């Protein structure tokens, strides 16, 4: 009746219906290796230099740079 | 409770729509 | 007309006397839904509504 | 893991469909994938617009994955082999024993009887 | 309270009408002891074991803590004074507790109380051990029980009833668990006292 | 809402069907996503066995789908406004910056896929040729989602390494997509997935 | 079975092996819905032979039936729900039986009193079952597994707190009287050999 419990009707059985509640109831070293590239690719990256407007030169100093990073990394 | 909800909502959205089981490496 | 009833209010006789559905490894517990949502919204959660009449909202 | 599931979205069999190269796969994949392509994702081979055969998401007198006319389990690991112009797949051996000796290309109790020249390989 | 809490058990068909009977008159905290004290009363009266009691017992002990402290308390009484009851009486308080045993409603921390040494234990309290785990062999494994005895975290508490010193008291405990029928349980008792 | 569904129910209930109709329950709709980084760099390879993807996944930071979903930010935008955008306010490298390749599970969503290959940089001429079909492979992955059928959100998607296969045509044009799709599947389930 | 063993009141029978003396088994018990029919008749039949026959006659009529009923069945009672209504239903029926004998039926005119006591001291010597609550669970999940209970309803009207004593925990439950059956039996079989042996 009310919720699903209870009878729908109490005039039928020899009850009142009171349906009350129940008180009883109970309640990665691959990634390390490719961060080093990463590091080394940043820090190719990080050196830019467009103040010197270089060309070439630039990517000479770049590789450079890279080659000093590859002994520093060795 | 808490900590069973997700494996709940897994288990009960799966067994709605799609297959029960779950491989990790069902794809590689 | 659903044949059920709030604590407070009356009682009446019942008006008209598998379903996967109500598959138990189907359907997510948390709150029980009451009378009194069946009877707020009674499109939404009885099946076989009739002769429903749908409440004032709030004023 | 098994040879059951799709090739492309390795997913299990739930609408499959049959192509002319020898390879099923699933039909949503088939759709999107080769919307415009025109050639079969499998191995690159060319695709026909014709040359796809459908084999699930309709309504089938067997009820499941199995062989139509053996009425036995012609699943991945069986041997099968398709009707290409039917549609309906078998068991290869079954299929082959009753279209050799009683020439039985038809279904068991259907009676579709057709040619012995339209059977291919499904996977 | 005692003649309410008798009609209140004999009134009810089904334990959990039992024990929502028995929280429906609300009694205050300075009665659960007599209303443990009585549930066993009422139960050893039986003339027979009946799991209704123990049930309740075990419904007791899974809605407050309180009912299983006095629970626990009650065994250690009644384990005090093993020999004033009778051998019926003997046979049910041992099913009781021996349900509240394997259906977890106890700790197993009261099993301290029982010191097996045949200076110290009368005879029934032996009858009332050996009816006790008889039904604990009997209700859930001895691999289970076994597996239950031999965890690390209490092994204080087993040590009056597994003694591992003064070999004695070792072998009787041994020839104890042999002559019940169970053997099993002693076999790394028996490789104890074979190692010394 | 509530209200909503009870109203759209009643309407088909009495107006445009007269069929008595079962109802379900009301569930939500749920999402999926990582928590911690791939563990294991998974991988996968396509059908013709010479193209090679090696992908790792790994969450967002906070404020990031939201900023997508609200339009902050968009793939029609400039890639240096884009990675300024980027690099001002979440402090990104700007070879991270300039990684970034497509959204989401469709335009705008709250996926974010950035390809960062140091040994597949010298032929990425090929890469940008196969890099819309990556696109598709990953919208179709972040779109259907392994877990349980549902949208994947928070998630940035890294690439590795692609060892394209060398004027693939045959084998390049619609075998990457679905090797695509295996890759973000099998880097987001060795990610610790969460509902 | 799943999590563990179900213990439950009375409705289960825990089967043991003989060779390991170890639980193996759980057995349900219900009561056949063709016992149900054959009480329900025989309590009709009790009810349509009323018209030539004193209270004290039909009273003694039914608890012929009721403990013909409890005494066969005993702990398979417990466990059939529609037979606590149909009890409930019966012995109400019976009651108003009664109260048709006479040319009233008021509840206040006749209390569980005037029925439920014994014949000695002049009542009736009515048994009684109907007043226990009825457990009462959800019935969408009734078909579906056991849910536990949930609520209890009330089975008869009485006094407020009146407390009657149910007829079934009189009765005792009949794997209790198989295991006592087998421990008294085996027992008199070992003292028959000694007191052969002994000549005592």
């Amino acid at each position: 009746m009310y919720n699903g419990i209870g009878l729908p009707t109490p005039r039928g059985s020899g009850t009142n219906g009171y349906v009350q509640r129940n008180l009883s109831l109970v309640r990665n070293p691959d990634i390390l290796d490719h961060e080093r590239k990463r590091r080394v690719e940043l820090r190719c990256l990080e050196l830019e230099e467009m103040m010197e407007e270089q060309g070439y030169e630039e990517q000479q100093i770049q590789e450079k740079v890279a080659t000093f990073r590859l002994m520093l990394l060795e | 409770p808490a900590p069973h909800l997700a494996r709940e909502f897994m288990i009960k959205t799966r067994r709605r729509k799609g297959l029960s089981e779950d491989v990790s490496i069902s794809k590689f | 007309a659903l044949n059920m009833a709030i604590p407070g209010g009356p009682k009446f006789e019942p008006l008209v006397r598998w379903n996967e559905f109500n598959d138990i490894n189907k359907i997510i517990i948390r709150q029980p839904i009451r009378t009194e949502y069946k009877i707020a919204f009674p499109y939404l959660y009885n099946n076989l509504p009739h002769h429903v009449h749908l409440t004032w909202y709030h004023t | 893991l098994p040879f059951d599931h799709c090739s492309l979205s390795l997913q299990p069999f739930v609408y499959p469909v049959c192509t002319p190269d020898g390879i099923v796969f699933d039909l949503l994949n088939i759709v999107p994938w080769l919307k415009k392509y025109g050639t079969n994702p499998s191995n690159g081979e060319k695709l026909d617009g014709r040359s796809l055969i459908k084999l699930n998401f309709s309504k089938n007198s067997e009820g499941k994955y199995h062989c139509p006319v053996l009425f036995t389990v012609f699943t991945n690991n069986t041997h099968i082999v398709a009707v290409r112009t039917t549609g309906n797949v078998y068991a290869y051996e079954a299929v082959e024993q009753l279209n050799i000796k009683a020439k039985n290309f038809r279904d068991l109790l259907t009676d579709e009887p057709f040619s012995r020249q339209d059977i291919i390989t499904l996977q | 309270f005692r003649r309410t809490i008798y009609l209140a058990i004999q009134s009810s068909l089904d334990f959990e009408e039992c024990a929502h009977k028995l929280l429906k008159m609300e009694f205050p905290e300075s009665q659960t002891k007599e209303l443990c004290n009585m549930i066993l009363d009422c139960c050893a009266q039986q003339r027979t074991y009946e799991k209704f009691f123990g049930l309740l017992a075990g419904r007791f002990c899974m809605l407050k803590k309180e009912y299983m402290e006095s629970f626990e308390g009650i065994f250690k009484e009644q384990y005090d004074t093993i020999h004033r009851l009778e051998t019926n009486k003997l046979r049910n308080v041992a099913k009781m507790f021996a349900h509240l045993l394997y259906t977890d409603s106890l700790p197993w921390s009261v099993l301290e109380c029982i010191k097996l040494s045949e200076e110290t234990t009368t005879s029934s309290s032996r009858i009332f051990v050996k009816i006790f785990f008889q039904e604990l062999c009997e209700y859930m494994g001895l691999p289970k029980l076994n597996a239950r005895l031999k965890d690390e975290t209490l092994q204080p508490f087993f040590e009056g009833l597994l003694p591992r010193d003064n070999p004695r008291n070792t072998r009787f405990a041994i020839n104890f668990f042999t002559s019940i029928g169970l053997g099993g349980l002693t076999d790394e008792l028996r490789e104890h006292l074979k190692n010394t | 809402g509530e209200l909503y569904l009870d109203c759209v129910m009643h309407d088909l209930r009495k107006m445009y069907s007269e069929i008595d109709i079962k109802v379900a329950d009301p569930v939500v709709t749920f999402c999926e996503t990582v928590v911690e980084t791939s563990s294991l760099k998974c991988f996968a390879e396509t059908p013709n066995k010479k193209n090679k993807i090696t992908m790792i996944a790994e969450p967002l930071e906070k404020g990031l789908a939201e900023d997508i979903e609200n339009e902050v930010v968009q793939i029609t935008w400039n890639r240096k406004k884009l990675g300024e955008f980027f690099q001002t306010k979440y402090d990104w490298d700007l070879l991270a910056a300039r990684s970034i390749w497509a959204f989401g599970p469709d335009a705008t969503g709250p996926n974010i896929l950035v390809d960062d290959t140091l040994p597949s940089e010298v032929d990425k001429a090929l890469l940008g040729s196969v890099k819309d079909s990556i696109v598709q492979g990953f919208q179709w992955g972040t779109r259907e989602g392994p877990l349980c059928d549902e949208l994947i959100r928070n998630v940035k998607f890294k690439i590795l390494d692609a060892v394209v296969a060398q004027e693939p045509l045959h084998r390049g044009g619609g075998q990457i997509i679905p090797t695509a799709r295996r890759v973000v599947y099998s880097a987001f389930l060795m990610a610790t997935p969460r509902l | 079975t799943s999590y563990e063993e179900f213990t439950h009141k009375d409705g289960v029978w825990n089967l043991q092996n003989e060779v390991t003396k170890e639980r193996t088994a759980q057995c349900f018990l219900r009561v056949d819905d063709e016992s149900m029919q054959r009480f329900h008749n025989r309590v009709r039949q009790i009810l349509m032979a009323s018209g030539s026959t004193t209270f004290t006659k039909i009273v003694n009529k039914w608890n012929t039936a009721l403990i013909g009923l409890m005494t066969y069945f005993r702990e398979a009672v417990v466990n059939t729900q529609e037979l606590l209504d149909l009890l409930v239903k019966c012995e109400n029926k019976i009651q108003t039986r009664i109260k048709i004998g006479l040319n009233s039926k008021m509840p206040s005119r006749f209390p569980p009193v005037v029925f439920y006591t014994p014949k000695e001291l002049g009542g009736l010597g009515m048994l009684s079952m109907g007043h226990v609550l009825i457990p009462q669970s959800d019935l969408r999940w009734s078909k579906q597994t056991d849910v536990g209970i949930t609520h209890f309803r009330s089975g008869m009207s009485h006094e407020e707190d009146q407390l009657i004593p149910n007829l079934y925990r009189y009765i005792q439950p009949w794997e209790s009287e198989f295991i006592d059956s087998q421990r008294v039996w085996a027992e008199y079989a070992l003292k028959r050999q000694e007191a052969i042996a002994q000549n005592r």
